[PDB]
RNA sequence: UUGGCACCUCGAUGUCGGCUCAUCGCAUCCUGGGGCUGUAGUCGGUCCCAAGGGUUGGGCUGUUCGCCCAUUAAAGCGGUACGCGAGCUGGGUUCAGAACGUCGUGAGACAGUUCGGUCCCUAUCCGUCGCGGGCGCAGGAAAUUUGAGAGGAGCUGUCCUUA
RNA sequence: GGAUAAGUGCUGAAAGCAUCUAAGCAUGAAGCCCCCCUCAAGAUGAGAUUUCCCAUUCCGCAAGGAAGUAAGAUCCCUGAA
């Protein structure tokens, strides 16, 4: 008969650079930490994660041949309506997404999925708006 | 870039130094006002809005005779919102006028087009009709859905629904004559949308 | 038999300069150059002659070894004496001039060709027909100089078209 | 070119090597010009 | 494709061809870009990359297919229940009539032929095309707008000059 | 226009040569992303800009609720582009 969590929790906000990080290992922590597993007070049901931020997305690294070979396929509900972009234009023009699209990919389903993926904020470069959530930086375990 | 917008009013024939024709259309631009200058740094674009109309106060509102007000003119009613052109040049509660064409310059024109309403497939996608005879039972109809395997029906099948009040452009078109004394435009050929109708006229887009 | 294990001397009116970890700059009389090099090999210049080393032996240590060195080799005998390549052109109504600084060709078309060394490279127009272009990197100049050749390359049944001077065309019997 | 998977050399001239990872065959003559695919 | 096996379906899964509607693959018919040539040129052959778009109208036959006439840049190969019958037709196959040949003692029979022969259904759900209402978008309103994102379009000849 | 396919290459070693390739550079298609046209903030991530209205009255401890309104819109009516 343990304690299941209620309205009893303190979202931090956290700071992640991304100078020269793989996405997919990177993602794999903010993820679980947007879940709340790094939380003695987890439950499954709760949303106790903490709010997370992201920059430099641009400025990620991949290994092997990917920006030329990796693909993010995407169809509409048209036929024909395919449609490719590889991680290199991706990262160029927008890592805000694909890093979210990894990150939603590695996220539970559901509702509650989705609504710990509404406190991530990712950001180009090293602006960060977020300055009034006083947040704090959180350097990666891997 | 420039750009201009005024009213349709109808179609005729104009003769051009020669025995030649030209089927004409007509609008009269009533000189256009702007009224709103806008800016990256605030709006995020750089464009100017354009006011084609004398309302009555009766039809206006408040919040429409201030946003004018900041121009020394009177509510409009058809106003729109002019992208890409120099920004320098214009300022608000400057008038624009038709003589910026002239009797030669290609155009871009855009309106709105006629309501044909709830037509068919043939009328309102092209398609062809199945026989009137043979014993077929089968006409004006739109077709097979498809096929079997999917279990469904593909989104862009075409069908019935309300032909007509589509946003159209037309390119390339020439300008024939100008009455800046009447605000007078005189267009080589025809345009979408009904007579008494918003026609938004651009410098062609080459 | 190896190249990058040798070594390049550095005659006179020559100045190398690591002006951080790999970004060599080299300066002379024909002009100046710099190039950014891999930085886990090892360069020394030594009084009048230069040095290269790599840590270890693989197949990618062991090329970039040779390429840095027969490269540094290109940019000082560039900076030193430049680089210089030939054309002919073989036809009856082709021939070249030039446009100022630019190069200009009637060679077979019903327009002519122009050309724009933009880089720092000049040409010479000696004649009609031949060509030379001349700068201090041999990437460059070869690659101008195929711009030049991929206009009319040559024919092989009659040897027409942009040819290099050291050029052994093929041959074909016209039926 | 000569498009084949049984790429080899043809005279004595003919060189082989690699190229983007696919496996290619060079000599002045061009018909000896091969290539795996 | 011809097939083999009999796994769903015989308390019913309608079966050829055609019409309308398209859609996908590419092992590309044309158009585009190239290599090689026993490529002089013009035309070509073959191979490679390319599926964006386009890819005819008639005679005969129920026909598919095929032959033929005349064109075209070309007149592509296939899949989608040999796409699509609660969308059409129903000429053929494949009910009952009758007839020819043939077989059978005969009743009758023939992937032999011929003539003629009822194609039902008010769309509940999903889906598709259009149209409205409600609420939301940390006050309530009128206007103009950004653009994520979606869809459309996307073909080609002939002549003159170069000559 | 940009990036590419096949292809063409420049420089260049591994492999004293040669080499379009591993480093590094550039070209190169009716194709890909744009440019062209249309829809588009239910993009629940619900955006932006301009302008208008004011911050009233009753309860209710507060929470909050209703009950008249402003700007504005509609019912209703004349009609159609």
């Amino acid at each position: 008969t343990p304690m299941a969590n209620a309205s009893t929790i303190e979202r931090k906000w956290l700071v992640v650079d991304a100078a020269g990080k793989t996405l997919g290992r990177l993602s794999s922590e903010v993820a679980a930490i947007l879940r709340g597993k790094h939380k003695p007070t987890y439950t499954p049901h709760v949303d106790t994660g903490d709010h997370v931020i992201i920059i430099n997305a641009e400025k990620i690294e991949l290994t092997g041949k990917k920006l030329t070979d990796k693909i993010y396929y995407r169809h509409t509900q048209h036929p024909g309506g395919l449609k490719s972009r590889t991680a290199l234009e991706m990262r160029t023009n927008y890592p805000e997404k694909m890093l979210e699209l990894a990150i939603k990919g590695m996220l539970p389903k559901g509702s509650l999925g989705r609504q710990m993926f509404k406190k991530l904020n990712v950001y180009r470069g090293s602006e960060h708006p977020h300055e009034a959530q006083k947040p704090e930086v959180y350097e990666l375990r891997g | 870039t420039k750009g201009i917008l005024g009213r349709k009013i109808g179609m005729t024939q104009v003769f051009a130094e020669n025995g030649d024709l030209i089927p004409v259309t007509v609008i009269e631009a009533a000189p256009n006002v702007v009224l709103q200058k806008k800016t990256a740094e605030n709006d995020g674009y750089e464009a100017i809005q354009l006011g084609f109309d004398d309302k009555r106060e009766k039809l206006s509102n408040k919040p429409e005779k201030g946003h004018v007000a900041k121009a020394e003119t009177a509510p409009k009613r058809f106003v729109k919102e002019l992208r890409g052109v120099e920004m320098d040049a214009y300022e608000v509660g400057q008038e624009v006028k038709v003589e910026i064409f002239s009797a030669g310059e290609i155009v871009d024109v855009t309106g709105v087009s006629k309501g044909k309403g709830f037509q068919g497939a043939i009328k309102r996608h092209g398609q062809s009709r199945g026989p009137m005879s043979h014993g077929s039972r089968y006409h004006r109809r739109p077709g097979s859905m498809g096929p079997v395997d999917p279990n469904r029906v593909f989104k862009g099948k075409l069908l019935p629904g309300r032909m007509g009040g589509e946003q159209i452009t037309v390119q390339n078109l020439e300008i024939v004559k100008v009455d800046a004394e009447r605000n007078l435009l005189l267009i080589k050929g025809n345009v979408p949308g009904a007579k008494k109708s918003l026609i938004t006229v651009k410098s062609a887009v080459k | 038999s190896r190249v990058g294990k040798k070594l390049l001397e550095i005659p006179s009116d020559v100045t190398v300069t690591l002006n951080d970890n790999n970004t060599v700059a080299v300066k002379g009389p024909k002009g100046e150059l710099t190039r950014t090099f891999h930085p886990d090999m090892e360069i020394k210049v030594e009084d009048n002659v230069l040095t290269v080393a790599r840590p270890s032996d693989q197949k990618e240590h062991r090329a970039l070894h040779g390429t840095t060195r027969s490269l540094l080799g290109n940019m000082v005998e560039g900076v030193s004496k430049g680089f210089e390549r030939g054309l002919e052109l073989v036809g009856v109504g082709y021939r070249a001039s030039k446009s100022g600084n630019k190069l200009v060709l009637n060679v077979g078309y019903s327009h002519p060709v122009e050309i724009v060394p933009e880089e720092g490279i000049e040409i010479e127009v000696p004649s009609q027909t031949k060509v030379v272009v001349k700068g201090t990197d041999k990437e460059r100049v070869g690659a101008i100089a195929a711009n030049i050749r991929a206009v009319r390359s040559p024919e092989p049944y009659k040897g027409k078209g942009i040819r290099y001077e050291g050029e052994v065309v093929r041959r074909k019997e016209g039926k | 070119m000569k498009v084949r998977p049984s790429v080899k050399p043809i005279c004595e001239k003919c060189k082989v090597i690699r190229r983007k990872g696919k496996v290619m065959v060079i000599c002045e003559n061009p018909k000896h010009k091969q290539k795996q695919g």
